[PDB]
């Protein structure tokens, strides 16, 4: 609910809504426009009977009833198809601990064993450790 | 350059060379970036200065 | 305006197919 920043003394005719269009809205369209829609069969462009402004007012006071409140409603759209990810959750971090057994998940690599100091030559683009039989040996650390 | 499943991989090296133009010495190749393109790249151009 | 000649690549234009830390 928006109470304070959409309402204020003397009222606010700031906002506006469509009731009358020619047909249903297609999901995901915008129709932004001033058309007056056509009652009967006449073609008249304008205000009064037979004759209604597409659009009308969400004039917002701080004196309504809740079912009269300036919701601010925001819907987040989202594409869980197969395609490359660029937006997602907030993964987590945590310590090391080392000389210890411990289940570690390296950005995305599972695993178990003890992690330690080490003296690779580490290129500043390698991420990943292996052998000769393709086992991941060393790791960097994404965030030391 | 190439486009394996989208992902633009862009990889680079810069060699001072010797007097030749061309040499035969090896020299590795880095990547640079990596980045999720996801079109048809079919043809190619360059921009001069 | 440009050219059209051909050269031998040599041994020439090989790059990290990974990013796989490896050794001898
Ligand atoms: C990781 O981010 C934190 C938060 O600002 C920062 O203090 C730290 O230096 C960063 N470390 C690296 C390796 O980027
Ligand atoms: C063009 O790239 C898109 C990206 O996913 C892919 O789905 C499509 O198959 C590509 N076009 C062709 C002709 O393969
Ligand atoms: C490829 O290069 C070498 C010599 O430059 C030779 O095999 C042949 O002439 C070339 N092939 C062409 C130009 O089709």
């Amino acid at each position: 609910n928006s109470n304070k920043l959409d309402s204020k003394h003397s009222g606010n005719y700031d906002y506006w809504y469509r009731l009358f269009r020619k047909s249903k809205l297609k999901p995901f369209e915008r129709d932004i426009s001033t058309e007056i829609y056509q009652a009967g069969n006449k073609p008249c462009k304008g205000k009064g009977p037979n004759c209604y402004f597409p659009l009308q007012s969400y004039g917002f006071r701080p004196t309504y009833g809740v079912g009269h409140q300036p919701y601010r409603v925001v819907v987040l759209s989202f594409e869980l198809l197969h395609a490359p990810a660029t937006v997602c959750g907030p993964k987590k971090s945590t310590n090391l601990v080392k000389n210890k057994c411990v289940n570690f998940n390296f950005n995305g690599l599972t695993g178990t064993g003890v992690l330690t100091k080490s003296n690779k030559k580490f290129l500043p683009f390698q991420q990943f450790g292996r052998d000769i039989v393709d086992t991941t040996d060393a790791v960097r650390d994404p965030q030391t | 350059f190439k486009n394996i499943d989208g992902y633009f991989k862009i990889y680079s090296k810069h060699t001072p060379i010797i007097g030749r133009d061309f040499p035969q010495g090896f020299s590795a190749l880095e990547p640079l970036v990596d980045l999720p393109i996801g079109i048809n790249i079919t043809r190619f151009q360059t921009l001069l200065a | 305006t440009t050219t059209q000649s051909y050269t031998n690549s040599f041994t020439r234009g090989v790059y990290y197919p990974d990013k796989v830390f490896r050794s001898s």
